[PDB]
């Protein structure tokens, strides 16, 4: 006859605590809000003994294995309810057919840039060569960002017709892996093309980038809503917009869908239920949430509209709208494995961009 | 593993007399990088005119593809640079050359919308045109080539009437 809730620590969990709150005051059942250091760790393994937490939060990706497990209870909102969030996100948490969580908040990298240094940002990736030209001229370069990282690389490796796996049939498609064809393949070369002319070089990571940026050193980085903070701190006039197109097509970053699901071992699934629909996912209850640590872009449309003002958060939902949902899977990690070797063979020379993304998929 | 990338370097960098030393105290003048950029393709790029000078001076392969397929005259011909594509020229860069997307150095030019680079482009393509072909004109000795080889550098206008002439000489020259 309670609720205790999972949720991680650089979340507003403080926030959530006062949807606790009020859920109290309405009901007398009281809500506790815990933030276990790994506790997408801690959640399966205990889960998998009948204790843990009535609700969890986490990233979507993770959800697919619990389910596996059996950890995962079927969530039951009506379709009216479904209407209230964007459509795209039910995708996220949808597993074998049966959703099993409540999309919260939705994550994806945007294109950023120093307003100051570049006042009109590139539409096009094929725009950005120039732009460096000009700027190296003056002792600036147009962008930096993670190419160590196919989380990074491979929005724009996707754009003319990358894909991790095909949403056939609301499950995946595991036999078609997209990381050896044309569209992917034009992708990396014209990375590698920025590569070799000296417009980015092979060896920059996440640390290298966002100094660079941050210091006024690079018109342009590409990153996630998380990194919004420190360049906040440094003080450079900065916008977020729509990551740059590909041969016409839009860059698709991978979509990270924040979700609750509630544990199959409780006793308060209704309970669960209620909280979550009918507190939490309300204006009301994402602001409380909000207000002690952003949420960037939420899935209810309501609030979205709203945070949306902020040109950053529609930024962020803008190109999640148009990027692919992370697949929720196990041989995702085989993927990235293959991808990110495939990404630092080519953008160093080692292998042609040919050979090098035909052997990570053998 | 020495001179050579001190040498893409200072191509890159555009630092002339750095360039020039390397040169003298011997580096290769076609040290390439793991792309097989060589320093005649960054000079190009990048917009150093001396750099692409003294490079074409000391040997530079001027038709050098790194490899992904571009070519100096390729990479000069995207920033409109008209001096270094005319010097490259000079030195015999290839004006047929065919870039990863099936491009010449004058497609490129096209592309950029620019139009004192195509014509150059354009005009070297014509006359090369008409040099090849009286060098491969079968009923002509040495002497008779350099005939009208010189007489197309002295008149490149009346060029199409003087290939015209190559040719009922040729079609004369020959056992009919």
């Amino acid at each position: 006859g309670k609720l205790v809730i999972w949720i991680n620590g650089d979340k507003g969990y403080n926030g959530l605590a006062e949807v606790g709150k009020k859920f109290e005051k309405d009901t007398g059942i009281k809500v506790t809000v815990e933030h276990p250091d790994k506790l997408e760790e801690k959640f399966p393994q205990v889960a998998a003994t009948g204790d843990g937490p009535d609700i969890i939060f986490w990233a979507h990706d993770r959800f697919g294995g619990y389910a596996q497990s059996g950890l995962l209870a079927e969530i039951t909102p009506d379709k009216a309810f479904q209407d209230k969030l964007y459509p795209f996100t039910w995708d996220a948490v949808r597993y074998n057919g049966k959703l099993i969580a409540y999309p919260i908040a939705v994550e994806a990298l945007s294109l950023i840039y120093n307003k100051d240094l570049l006042p009109n940002p590139p539409k096009t990736w094929e725009e950005i060569p120039a732009l460096d030209k000009e700027l190296k001229a003056k002792g600036k370069s147009a962008l930096m960002f993670n190419l160590q990282e196919p989380y990074f690389t491979w929005p724009l490796i996707a754009a003319d017709g990358g894909y991790a796996f095909k949403y056939e049939n609301g499950k995946y498609d595991i036999k078609d892996v997209g990381v050896d064809n044309a569209g992917a393949k034009a992708g990396l070369t014209f990375l590698v093309d920025l590569i070799k002319n000296k417009h980015m070089n092979a060896d920059t990571d996440y640390s290298i980038a966002e100094a660079a940026f941050n210091k006024g050193e690079t018109a342009m980085t590409i990153n996630g809503p998380w990194a919004w903070s420190n360049i906040d701190t440094s003080k450079v006039n900065y916008g977020v917009t729509v990551l740059p197109t590909f041969k016409g097509q839009p860059s698709k970053p991978f979509v990270g869908v924040l979700s609750a699901g509630i544990n199959a071992a409780s006793p308060n699934k209704e309970l669960a239920k209620e909280f979550l629909e009918n507190y939490l996912l309300t204006d009301e209850g994402l602001e409380a949430v909000n207000k002690d640590k952003p949420l960037g872009a939420v899935a209810l449309k309501s609030y979205e509209e709203e945070l949306a003002k902020d040109p950053r958060i529609a930024a962020t939902m803008e190109n999640a709208q148009k990027g692919e949902i992370m697949p929720n899977i196990p041989q995702m990690s085989a993927f990235w494995y293959a991808v990110r070797t495939a990404v630092i063979n080519a953008a160093s020379g080692r292998q042609t961009v040919d050979e090098a993304l035909k052997d990570a998929q053998t | 593993s020495d001179l050579g990338k001190k040498l893409l370097e200072a191509a890159h960098a555009g630092q002339d007399d750095e360039v020039r030393i390397l040169m003298a105290n011997g580096a290769d003048v076609n040290a390439m990088d793991n792309f097989g950029v060589t320093p005649l393709h960054l000079a190009a790029y990048w917009g150093h005119f001396e750099i692409v000078e003294v490079l074409l001076k000391y040997g530079a392969d001027v038709n050098a593809s790194d490899a992904t397929g571009d070519t100096p005259l390729h990479l000069a011909a995207k920033w409109g640079y008209l001096g270094i594509v005319e010097v490259l020229l000079k030195y015999g860069a290839d004006v047929n050359a065919q870039d990863k997307f099936g491009k010449t150095a004058f497609d490129i030019s096209i592309d950029n919308g620019n139009e004192d680079l195509a014509e150059i482009l354009c005009k070297n393509k014509a006359q090369q045109a008409a040099f090849y072909c009286i060098l491969h004109l079968p009923n002509l000795n040495e002497e008779q080539r350099n005939a009208f080889i010189q007489s197309l550098k002295d008149d490149p206008s009346q060029s199409a009437n003087l290939l015209a002439e190559a040719k009922k000489l040729n079609d004369a020259q020959a056992p009919k």
